[PDB]
RNA sequence: UCAACCUCAUCUG
């Protein structure tokens, strides 16, 4: 009915004049380009041959946008069409056409999409306004949408799959208005909780980290070799930190070339002892923990998502704030090319041996293990034995509860305390956590120690079966094990029980993925 | 998957 | 006669029931596809319980 | 400010491996030689695939892939061949390209295993190392392979199917003292084959002055080639691209004066 | 479908193994004995030989589509 | 599909054995549409006489 | 307004600063006459931002109060964002 | 014993499961029964007298690891993956590309991808064998380093070695096919399989119709590129109409096969198969089988990739950061197994809850062998040949190719074509 | 569908100059000589032997994008020194010191044969 | 043309509006035959 | 110088 044609989602007001489908879009796979600028985005040739950008022939382009029309369609630097003053279209594709290649004053020549041109960036769902972004555009080979890592968080994009729409704006300006107004440098700063949307992230935060320690001494041919990715260097060797014996940079030297102009930071590593700003050694920290940067030179620290992540007061948020935005995507920029060419010299990497801990740990794991599931079994005897007495506000089944759940939790706290103890320094699970890159101390725990209690709909792993919660479990039976903890590791690999109690949690996180996309997506269209 | 307090 | 009934391939009423690999082979079927499945205007269907 | 003298120590020859030792010479140096091993040392492969009829299982591009694939003995006239783009007559020739033929019917209930024996090549320097054999492709009684094909000289950064080498292991500081790599745990890691230390010591102490010499390699040859004139075509070939870059840039700079 | 030629990881030639690692097997030797006889050395080309799934002889068995 | 409740979805404890724990579509039909188990059988009916 | 009783912010507002450089863009693009002496930049975009560095472009925005009343500032008048 | 080793004869033995069934050996349970059964995941655990949990045990699981369906079946050491990963690796393995049948040649199916070389698992289950994976695999098996190599490894993405590439790995063939039906609607008004005629036809495009055959259709073994006229059908109007068909834009392919049959109607009916072989490129997806996946970065020669001391250089480069947060750690579990089995000449058995299988067995074994308990190795870079300070985790794990593919999904528009009632651009 | 041409790694097309030499005026005594259509093989090889130099005072290279061939060269050396002259002294060093290397493998080999 | 039939795997010439059945088989699956221009297959 | 709409189901982040 018209009711129908005009009503809802896919009607003529929402579908159709609300949003609607555009000419000069191009969707396509994303991949990583660490090469590239924050702004620069990558075009594969065909959807810069088949997109094109209408340009008037001036006096002073008249020669440039004549050779192009020469070359053409197939000649990819080439114009798709010829658009006269009265509005004919002449069409380079199909047929010479000789007499119609002249060119005049007034003329549009819809040339094809080349470097330089600013195009809209978008990835669905457009939750914030830096999830459409311009971008400068690079031609390079291949078929994929290539873009900078550190503009990967704010359009919540990973390179798994994920797919980008590009828009281009048709005039000057259009052109002009994107620029200004959303060009990813200008974007840096959200004006939603007043902290950077970007910052370093991935292999150059933990490459940062173990750069900014004070071990790392550079040699002379790999601080010539870094300092050739370093666009604004000044074309001068810094003295070496250490001119004897022989002469060695250090990797805070090299980074202090990173950080433009005069910035004043201080910040504080992640395992940044509470001690010692109170007591002595405040500012020699033995752990070089801390971070002072002072006109635009690192002092002292060792940087981590703190300082150069997407937090207030981090040294990116105090480069937009103080030096600009231009600065800043260059400042974004050199610190990714020159840390990922020093990681292409010490190098990443995650293996078993990371997951594998000490024989003493292990043991003790056990040992408090063995200690929890004795005082659960306490628990439980005391309940059956009518000695436990409610808690105040719960009932004696809600108490038992309670006091089961703590105590399973306090064992798990405490494996996953003796595991992160076994960490050695060369540990790269501990590198990532403490670089913050990826990863928790709650995923090195449950790799390591114990993967926890198993908990669906806020309780442990229900009696889904007649008072019991698998057939293999004795009815009327609320130990650990038979409510859902799992004390194995992942390295030591779940017992089927615990397999199955972990799939439904695991299956209880899915569904609240999903379930949660469209009631957010409802209440966000209503506030808009 | 962790614990009552955690995640599931 | 009242009508015509989709068979379901390697059931019990299917042509290819009963059939070694090799006569599978001459057939140009598979000896290692499951069956289960009906042929309706061409295309294979599967029932979801 | 000049360059050093290297030494070079053969320890094994054998018709599929050459190990040698390059001495007083820099890193640099010795990683381009062995990346010029893999990519930059011209063999002669086929690249141009026409196919009369195939009514084998393999689709026509497979069959092609694997013709590719093929080692050809290149011993001594990649060096005299031309490439395709040097060669001045159009498409190929005798002097730009090789040309070998299949003809093979499967006549007989037997399966037929198509082997590179079965390759035809119209000029005897050029044969598929075969003097098993390669499986082209297995033909079932009444399927018929009928190609021509033409091989031409071409190097290993175009296309892998011009590597003629197969594994080529270099190692520098066996013994770890310049500390490059630093074990988090020394005494787990195994010992080099080329490791002079005692077992009890699982690292030789830090040299601060040390620089990496004395560079191992052990170059397998894919029988295109000889493995030891893989190693002098990757010398000689490494030159010639200095060669050509200097004389490059001293017309650049002839010319900026 | 058919054993590749060379080894995807070094280039080393396997194309012409797996027959000659057929009979070897049959023989009595382990598929680790089998491959050290063939001269595969590096776990990539063990690989090749030890993980291949020949399946041109199944799609063999169905006749051509000219005789 | 578009029940959002999260009760029907969740996997049961009386799945196991009998419907792949892992094996689920991701989406609108989490924990909807499920896979049988390797060792499953389903009955086909018999009379009760 | 006139020149008195101007209530509006000296600065000009980032919208305000795009809109004059696209529009003075598009002028350029269309032979218009350039106020700057162009130091061999052939794009209208980088000669328009070159006359709006120079303050020379011949654009004056009306801005619309809210109450219904304009006030006319000048380009030059108005204090460069950037 | 007795029933045990007569299954084991089972040919020419004529004893079978349902022998075993009639023995009383076995019995089948439902979950109202299994509310009502005392069961023993193993017998020698559970079932021998210990510390007495339970005495009256009345049936004992088979195996435990049947709790997993086909797919999950395939997953190696699922017991030590997350276990949202193991949903994920469900769904993807149903996406991979392998030999789907055998009798693929003479399918006439739409959208069919088959791999060049697939190879069966070094690291497989048990179950496995029962699910055909061995008979019809699908995947490779690739040399794999978990190291943060040049950034294009970041994110999901994964680095592969182009030499690889070039010899075969992970090439993979896709086939189109396109039904066309002559057919009479209008006594007058029929259509007809031809070559369609510029002057003779109204209907025509730019399109090549010279490949075209006398009968209207192509010969197989014609390159035909995008837009290209596969299929020739001209209409009768009451001079004539093209119906013709034409190739997917940017297909690129060669004709394989063209059947030409009589449908129910009587009408005929024409079949045309195109194969378009679909090399990886940088774009294409991959994906390990432990649910995490991700598109190639780039792709570097083997000059390029970093090299051991023995001159292996890994198939595919993976970035390290993918293993915490998802705590995949049966994927670093199946490359020290693989690297172990590769070296031995075994298969090893990842089934899910062997409890003879630790991760130390594995180091242990791997030792023997000449390389780190942790399966590490000092890799060189490629680029300086200068030694990577940190050692890198190596070994041989099962990649699959999945069918997304970039080629497929690359698309661009500019003032094309428009819908008739919104009048806007028009969708797909 | 995009994929470039394998043979545009090494290949010049026309038009194209193997070397250009621009001064860098950041720094006196300073010059960046971009080589075209190579690769880290030869650039590496520039570079050490450059460092060789006493009077380099800098010498790097950088390949500005993988996907790209291109190769950058900045070499600074001291007054009274040309970096020109510079990178000619490193290729016709690096020429002798491969085919020294030559002459002593071809030694090298006639004496693991015959002996 | 000439089509090659499915099961008897004779070639037999069929006319255009002529119904597709094989002489002495009767098979109504034709396949089209391979053409005779001939592509050419890099090897790459 | 150039091709329909519905509907459903399956997948993608
Ligand atoms: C991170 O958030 C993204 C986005 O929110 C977007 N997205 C995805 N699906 C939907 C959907 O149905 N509806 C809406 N509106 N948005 C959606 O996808 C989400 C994540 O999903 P995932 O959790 O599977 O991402 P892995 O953690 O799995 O990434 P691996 O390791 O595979 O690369
Ligand atoms: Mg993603
Ligand atoms: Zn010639
Ligand atoms: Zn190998
Ligand atoms: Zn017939």
């Amino acid at each position: 009915s018209l009711k129908q044609r005009l009503k809802g989602k896919e009607g003529r007001v929402r579908g159709n004049l609300m949003g609607k489908r555009v000419d000069f879009s191009a969707r396509t796979v994303i991949t990583p380009d660490p090469n590239l600028s924050i702004d620069q985005v990558g075009v594969p040739r065909s959807i810069a041959a088949n997109m094109t950008f209408a340009e008037i022939v001036t006096p002073f382009n008249i020669d440039r946008l004549q050779e192009l029309v020469r070359r053409g369609n197939s000649q990819y630097p080439g114009a798709k069409y010829i658009i006269r003053d009265n509005g004919d279209r002449i069409d380079l594709r199909f047929h010479p056409k000789p007499s119609d290649l002249h060119l005049q004053t007034g003329y549009k020549v819809e040339r094809h999409m080349c470097d330089g041109d600013i195009v809209i960036f978008n990835r669905q769902p457009t939750l914030h306004k830096m999830s459409m972004m311009g971008h400068r555009v690079r031609i390079l080979p291949w078929s994929t949408f290539r873009l900078n890592l550190s503009v990967t968080t704010p359009y919540n994009a990973d390179f798994d799959g994920d797919e980008m729409n590009l828009h281009l704006p048709q005039s000057l300006e259009t052109r002009a208005e994107i620029q200004e107004l959303a060009m990813v440098p200008r974007m840096i700063v959200t004006p939603q909780s007043n902290r950077p949307v970007m910052g370093i992230v991935q292999d150059t935060l933990t490459a940062v980290r173990k750069f900014t320690k004070r071990d790392v001494f550079l040699e002379r041919g790999e601080v010539m070799n870094l300092l050739m990715f370093l666009s604004t260097w000044d074309g001068k060797v810094p003295q070496p930190a250490i001119l004897k014996p022989r002469p060695l940079w250090t990797g805070k030297q090299i980074f202090s070339l990173i950080i433009p102009g005069h910035i004043n930071c201080i910040r504080t590593h992640s395992t940044h002892p509470d001690d010692e700003d109170s007591g002595p050694y405040k500012h020699i920290s033995p752990g070089d923990t801390k971070v002072v940067v002072e006109n635009g030179e690192l002092i002292m620290g060792i940087l981590c998502k703190k300082s150069l992540g997407t937090s207030a007061g981090s040294l990116v948020h105090i480069s937009y704030l103080e030096m600009g935005h231009d600065i800043t995507r260059l400042f974004y920029s050199n610190i990714q090319t020159v840390i990922n060419n020093w990681l292409l010299i010490e190098g990443h990497t995650i293996g078993i041996g990371d997951s594998i801990a000490d024989s003493k740990t292990y043991q003790d794991i056990q040992n408090t293990i063995k200690k929890a599931k004795q005082d659960v079994i306490e628990v439980i005897e005391k309940a059956h034995n009518n000695e436990l007495e409610p808690t105040p506000g719960n009932t004696l089944r809600q108490t038992f509860e309670n006091q089961v759940n703590r105590i399973l939790n306090d064992a798990r706290d405490k494996t996953g305390s003796s595991a992160q103890k076994s960490l050695s320094e060369y540990n790269n699970f501990k590198s990532m956590v403490v670089s913050g890159a990826k990863g928790s101390k709650i995923n090195i725990s449950q790799v390591i120690a114990v993967v926890g209690q198993q908990n669906v709909e806020g309780k442990r792993i229900p009696f889904g079966f007649k008072h019991r919660t698998l057939p293999h479990f004795i009815k009327d039976d609320y130990g650990p094990e038979s409510r859902g903890f799992v004390e194995n590791s992942y390295l030591a690999g779940l017992t089927p029980t615990e397999f199955f109690f972990h799939a439904m949690g695991g299956r209880e996180g899915l569904i609240d993925t999903a379930v949660k996309t469209a009631e957010t997506g409802y209440i966000q269209r209503r506030l808009i | 998957i962790w614990g009552i307090g955690c995640n599931p | 006669f009242i009508g015509k009934i989709p068979i379901m391939l390697r059931s019990t009423y299917c042509l290819l029931n009963g059939l070694t690999d090799r006569d599978l082979c001459e057939l140009n079927e598979c000896p290692l596809d499951p069956g289960g499945y009906f042929i309706i205007n061409g295309s294979e269907k599967v029932l979801i319980a | 400010p000049y360059a050093n003298q290297p030494t070079v120590r053969i320890t094994e020859l054998t018709d599929e491996n050459v190990k040698f030792i390059i001495e007083n010479t820099d890193l640099a140096v010795a990683n381009s030689i062995r990346r010029v091993f893999i990519a930059e040392v011209p063999i002669i492969a086929i690249d141009w695939v026409q196919i009369d009829a195939n009514s084998s299982v393999l689709h026509d591009e497979f069959i092609a892939h694997r013709l590719g694939l093929i080692p050809l003995t290149s011993d001594d006239i990649v060096d005299k061949l031309q490439y395709s783009r040097d060669c001045t007559c159009e498409e190929f020739c005798p002097e730009c390209s090789v040309e070998f033929t299949l003809d093979v019917r499967c006549n007989e209930d037997q399966t037929r295993h198509v082997t590179s024996r079965d390759l035809i090549s119209n000029s005897p320097r050029v044969i598929p190392v075969t003097s098993d054999d390669i499986l082209i492709v297995k033909l079932r009684k009444g399927q018929e392979l009928r190609l021509r094909a033409y091989a031409k000289k071409g190097f290993g950064k175009e296309h892998a199917k011009w590597n003629p080498t197969a594994g080529v292991a270099f190692e520098y500081d066996p013994d770890n003292a310049l500390r490059h790599t630093v074990y988090p745990k020394p005494e787990e890691w195994p010992k080099s084959e080329y490791s002079e230390l005692d077992e009890d010591e699982s690292q030789a102490p830090y040299d601060p002055n040390g620089k990496p010499e004395r560079f191992y390699y052990n170059v397998e040859s894919c029988g295109s080639l000889r493995p030891e004139t893989i190693v002098l075509s990757a010398l000689s070939g490494l030159k010639k691209k200095l060669s050509d870059l200097q004389t490059q840039l001293s017309h650049e700079i002839q010319s900026d004066v | 479908m058919i054993i590749p030629v060379r080894c995807f990881t070094c280039g080393k030639i396997v194309g012409n193994k797996w027959e000659a690692y057929l009979g070897l097997l049959q023989a009595e030797y382990t598929e680790g004995d089998a491959l050290d006889a063939l001269g595969l050395k590096r776990y990539c080309c063990r690989r090749m030989l030890l993980a291949h799934v020949d399946l041109i002889e199944k799609l063999l068995n169905y006749a051509p589509l000219e005789k | 599909r578009d029940g959002k409740l999260a009760k029907p979805r969740q996997l049961h404890n009386t799945l196991w054995g009998m419907v792949c724990p892992a094996e689920t579509p991701e989406g609108h039909a989490v924990g909807l549409v499920k896979n049988l188990a390797l060792m499953a059988y389903i009955s086909v009916g018999s009379q009760p006489s | 307004q006139a020149n008195q009783k101007r209530i509006t912010t000296p600065y000009m507002t980032k919208y305000e600063r795009a809109r004059v450089l696209g529009t003075r863009a598009l002028q350029i693009a269309m032979c218009a006459p350039v106020m700057v002496e162009l130091e061999g930049e052939t794009d209208p975009l980088l000669i328009a931002m070159k006359e709006l560095k120079a303050r020379k472009i011949p654009i004056i925005i009306r801005r619309y109060l809210p109450d219904g009343s304009y006030e006319d500032w000048g380009v030059d008048e108005l204090i460069i964002s950037d | 014993k007795r029933h045990i080793d007569q299954l084991k004869e089972r040919e020419y033995n004529n004893y079978s499961w349902q022998d075993l069934v009639a023995s009383g050996v076995v019995e089948y349970i439902d979950t109202l029964e299994e509310e009502t059964v005392m069961l023993a995941m193993t017998p020698d655990d559970l079932q021998e007298k210990e510390v007495a949990y339970c005495s009256t045990y009345t049936h004992c699981e088979i195996h435990p690891s049947m709790i997993l369906g086909v797919c999950a079946s395939i997953i190696p050491f699922p017991d030590h993956n997350q276990s949202p990963r193991n949903t994920y690796q469900s769904a993807m393995g149903k996406q991979a590309m392998g030999v789907y049948i055998t009798n693929f040649h003479v399918r006439m199916d739409t959208l069919a991808h088959v791999l060049y070389y697939p190879q069966k698992p070094l690291v497989t289950t048990r179950s496995m064998e029962y699910l055909r994976f061995r008979e019809l695999p699908a995947g490779i098996n690739s040399i794999v380093a978990i190291a943060s190599y040049t950034g294009y490894n970041q994110e999901d993405s994964v680095i592969m070695n182009r030499s690889a590439v070039d010899r075969g790995f992970f090439r993979s063939v896709f086939y189109r096919s396109y039904k066309e039906q002559e057919s009479k609607k209008g006594f007058d008004q029929e259509e007809v399989f031809e070559k369609p005629t510029r002057e003779t036809c109204q209907g025509m495009r730019h399109a090549i119709y010279d490949k075209l055959d006398d009968d209207g259709l192509i010969a197989p073994g014609v390159r035909v590129s995008g837009d290209d006229v596969i299929i020739g059908k001209t209409v009768t109007l009451p001079t004539k109409r093209d119906c013709s068909t034409f190739l997917r834009t940017s297909e690129t392919g060669i004709v394989d096969q063209v059947m030409v049959t009589l449908n129910q109607e009587g009408y005929k009916f024409c079949k045309i198969r195109v194969r378009s072989v679909r090399i990886p490129q940088i774009g294409d997806k991959f994906a390990s089988r432990h649910g995490q996946k991700g598109t190639c970065g780039i792709q570097y020669r083997q000059e390029d990739m970093p090299f051991t001391c023995e001159g292996i250089t890994p198939d595919i480069i993976i970035n390290p950061h993918a293993i915490p947060s998802r705590m995949t750690i049966g994927h670093l579990i199946e490359c020290l197994q693989g690297k172990v089995s590769a070296n031995k000449g075994e298969i090893g058995d990842a089934t899910p809850f062997n409890d003879a299988v630790n991760v130390q067995k594995i180091s242990n074994l791997l030792s023997d062998y000449g390389y780190h308990l942790r399966g590490n190795e000092v890799l060189y870079n490629g680029f300086t040949g200068r030694k990577i300070t940190s050692q890198i985790f190596i070994g041989p794990t099962y990649y699959q190719r999945l069918k997304h593919m970039v080629d497929d999904k690359i698309h661009s528009r500019a003032r094309g074509p428009i819908q008739i009632l919104n009048r806007q651009p028009m969708e797909g | 569908m995009n994929a470039p041409p394998a043979f545009e790694s090494f290949l010049l097309f026309e038009g194209e100059k193997k070397i250009t030499i621009n001064k860098d005026t950041k720094v006196p005594n300073a010059c960046l000589f971009t080589i075209n259509k190579e690769d880290h093989t030869l650039g590496n090889i520039i570079k050490s032997q450059l460092l060789k130099d006493p009077q380099v005072l800098f010498a790097g290279y950088k390949v500005p994008h993988p996907l790209e061939h291109k190769i950058i060269i900045r070499v600074q050396t001291t007054p009274d020194y040309s970096p020109q002259e510079a990178f000619t002294n490193a290729i016709t060093d690096l020429i002798s010191e491969l085919s020294l290397l030559e002459e002593r493998f071809r030694v090298a080999i006639k004496d693991k044969q015959e002996g | 043309m000439i089509y090659i039939c499915g099961e008897c795997h004779t070639e037999n010439e069929i006319k255009s509006r002529d119904p597709i059945r094989c002489r002495e088989c009767g098979y109504r699956i034709m396949y089209k035959k391979r053409t005779k221009r001939l592509v050419v297959f890099d090897a790459r």
